[PDB]
């Protein structure tokens, strides 16, 4: 589905901004 | 596809029902997976270690007994990458809690009632959205500690806005609540990123005040809309009718960003069907992936989808009301909250 393209190509800009995170430990 | 195994469980002391259960996805790879509970005026956190293991790390307790804790969200500061935890309930406060010394270092008063949930925009850490039984719904810039925008009034929901959710990109929301409707607000239009833009900027603060939605169906369900979140440009929203419908605004090739205020179709694209989950205020989740889709049911229940083609965890110990569940950011571990303030805890075979 056209739908999951869209899920896996907007996940993987969110992760690659976590990737360049470093956020301090709880 | 999906296998897991209970590895363990526990009982908070006050015995009241946890309303709320979400990990700290902006943890770094590498650093111990964390995730808060919220129930009664309790904010407990909590750090998943080998073999099981779950470690006590801090408990806040709101001095107001009387307080209600509904919802959590997880962010950060933009400045120092420190985490931050917001919590809100009954009472209608939004508190940001330090969640590395488990004290709050601000609240919001502004909501007429209770908030049902709290989330944070996917790209900006500071913009914050509270829906409350008001029938509104209130975004915020904690880091100016301004109210950027209230969506309510003339078209906006009639009762209690139960869920919201922001797409991927932080483009726009869906909202929905006790007048079985789901209505969406855009936030990538011209005056939303002005007044996002004017929060920063800051005589008291001018909100917005947004009357008219983009979209609005009461065509889904026929009770109660207590859980919605975006599946990419589909949505998934949830009643007491034992099914998660998956939909879109307008005809089945309607392209969401040219969806008029006015459209008067939806189109279904299917159900995930469950059973004994009739009662009102159940959540379902999914992993960052959305690759899985969880839920519990009313009677300890705990159903599993797999999103790319439905398993059931049970223990026989687990019979309460699964309010709430949550995945690690690696999908390994999945936590499940109940009625009777027990936290069980499954771990992906
Ligand atoms: N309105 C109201 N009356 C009594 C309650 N609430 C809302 C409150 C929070 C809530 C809202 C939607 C779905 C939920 C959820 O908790 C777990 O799943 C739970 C208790
Ligand atoms: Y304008
Ligand atoms: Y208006």
């Amino acid at each position: 589905s056209s739908n999951r393209q869209k899920i896996l190509e907007r996940t993987e800009i969110l992760n690659q901004e976590w990737k360049q995170r470093r956020i301090q430990p709880v | 596809k999906y296998s897991f195994k209970c590895v363990n469980s526990l009982k908070e002391d006050h015995n009241q029902p946890l309303f709320g259960v979400q990990f700290n996805w902006h943890s770094k790879e590498g650093d111990p997976l964390v995730f808060a509970t919220v129930g009664s005026n309790r904010v407990t956190l909590y750090e998943c270690h080998s073999q099981g293991e779950i470690r006590l790390l801090q408990s806040y307790v709101d001095a107001d007994a009387d307080e209600n804790f509904y919802t959590c969200a997880w962010t950060y500061d933009s400045n120092t990458s420190h985490p931050l935890l917001a919590v809100a309930g009954s009472r209608g406060i939004i508190r940001i809690i330090n969640p590395i010394t488990m004290q709050c270092i601000k609240h919001y008063v502004g909501h007429g009632n209770a908030i049902n949930e709290l989330k944070f925009h996917p790209r900006d850490p500071n913009l914050l959205l509270s829906v409350s039984k008001d029938h509104a719904l209130r975004l915020w810039n904690i880091q100016t500690d301004t109210l950027v925008a209230i969506f309510g009034g003339v078209e906006g929901h009639r009762d209690e806005v139960l869920s919201a959710d922001y797409d991927l990109l932080g483009e726009k929301i869906m909202s929905c609540g006790m007048d079985h409707s789901l209505k969406l607000w855009r936030i990538n239009s011209k005056r939303m990123m002005n007044a996002i833009k004017e929060s920063y900027d800051y005589r008291p603060f001018i909100s917005q005040k947004i009357h008219f939605p983009d979209f609005s169906t009461r065509d889904i369900h026929r009770n109660y809309v207590d859980c919605v979140r975006w599946l990419g440009d589909l949505i998934l929203s949830k009643s007491c009718e034992n099914a998660i419908v998956c939909w879109k605004p307008g005809k089945m090739e309607d392209d969401i960003d040219k969806i008029k205020p006015s459209e008067s179709n939806v189109t279904i694209l299917g159900r995930f069907d469950y059973s004994q989950c009739d009662i009102w205020y159940m959540r379902f989740s999914m992993d960052f992936w959305q690759k899985m889709l969880a839920l519990g049911n009313q009677v300890g229940k705990l159903y599993v989808w797999d999103l790319e083609v439905c398993t059931t965890l049970t223990h026989h110990k687990c019979g309460a009301a699964i309010r709430q569940t949550s995945f690690s950011r690696d999908s390994s571990i999945l936590i499940a909250v109940c009625d009777d303030a027990s936290i069980w805890r499954w771990d992906r075979l």
